[PDB]
């Protein structure tokens, strides 16, 4: 288990662009696969994106490729989520997660660590 | 003087192995362009995608499954090995393989 | 936007004109160059430009030694052996001449 | 064959700016089009060109990648997209026509010409 901390959330206007960060505590980050999920009102938390340790293997929810992009900087123990052409539907709480096995996945099931989450409100 | 390739298609024939004492997971990627006119013509291509790295090759071999749709960034490389075999060279931070999960 | 897309930059040799399946094309060789390491790899790509107008525009303007940016589809055409080439044809493909000095 | 530039004026360095050249007559679809420029005191220099078929473009080496040329025969119009401006891009921009349907880096090879527009970039 590692301690993760989202940031960069906030109030935003449709069409906008927002970049989120997630900072991992301590060591071992470079060995971690990382992932983003989000939870919208009335809905269950859904997969957004993930990136292997290496990290040349990325993974994406079909409805969100093209608009979102995941990346990492191990020299800052940070994983990012760049969001483009924001919509109201993107309004949610966005969490980062960490996969010990170095891979990341679409499954919520498969991360040992979770951030607290950060809210993104996209005023229509 | 760059050399860039972006492909979106379907995965078949995943195989891990070596080449010149370098780990490699390779697969075929099938793309399908549906001709844009105002008839009904559809060209279809198969490409050899090749992932270098001990980490990346392994990551790929583990996660990526037959039938997956993925998006690949890499270099179009020609192999003399006159005959020239065309494969896509993919390895971070230059290239990457993105899995697109639908439903 | 593109399921199959290639972007190459380099140097033009071997400009030739002709016909594939009656279709008019002009073709040239484009040579990209990627760089105790120092990886210096050459790749001589075959470019094929299709279109009645387009094929002639290339043959009339593009000249041996030019630098160009090329944008198009990677394709494989055999006959027992497979031939790799790049298919350029508007509005999907483009040959963009770059002028120096 | 008539030609008219529209969309010049002034704008803050770092900005993009789209230009437009509108052709009168129905021959546009046959004309190679080109964009040239001229800063106070200096010669008029080539920028970009696009052939009839629109598949063969051309670019000044330095001023490449920042600038993009395209056409819309439907509107009998040729555009110039100027990504990321700089004080040096201050000048009077001209549009030109090529009967022979190629475009060239040599202005003297163009039969038709615009009144020219006035791009003026900030700072300096």
């Amino acid at each position: 288990q590692v301690q993760l901390q989202e940031s960069g959330g906030g109030l935003v206007q449709a069409g906008d662009s927002l970049r989120l960060s997630c900072v991992a505590s301590g060591r071992a980050f470079s060995s971690y696969g990382m992932g983003w999920f989000r939870q919208a009102p009335g809905k269950e938390r859904a997969f957004v994106a993930a990136i292997s340790r290496s990290g040349g293997l990325t993974q994406y929810a079909e409805s969100l490729k093209g608009r979102f992009a995941i990346s990492r900087d191990n020299a800052k123990n940070t994983v990012y989520l760049q969001m483009g052409s924001l919509k109201p539907e993107d309004t949610a709480v966005y969490y980062c997660a960490g996969d010990l096995y170095g891979l990341g996945s679409h499954m919520e099931n498969e991360y040992d660590s979770w951030g607290q989450g950060t809210q993104v409100t996209v005023s229509s | 003087s760059v050399n860039s390739v972006t492909l979106v298609g379907v995965v078949h024939d995943i195989q891990s192995g070596f080449v010149y004492e370098d780990a490699v997971t390779q697969f075929t990627l099938t793309t399908t362009s549906i001709d844009t006119t105002h008839e009904v013509v559809v060209e279809k291509d198969h490409h050899t995608i090749r992932c270098f790295g001990e980490l990346f090759s392994a990551e790929v071999k583990q996660k990526v499954k037959e039938g997956n749709v993925v998006c690949v960034n890499g270099r179009l490389r020609l192999s003399p090995q006159h005959f020239y075999f065309p494969y896509i060279q993919v390895q971070p931070p230059h290239g990457q393989v993105a899995v697109i999960h639908g439903d």
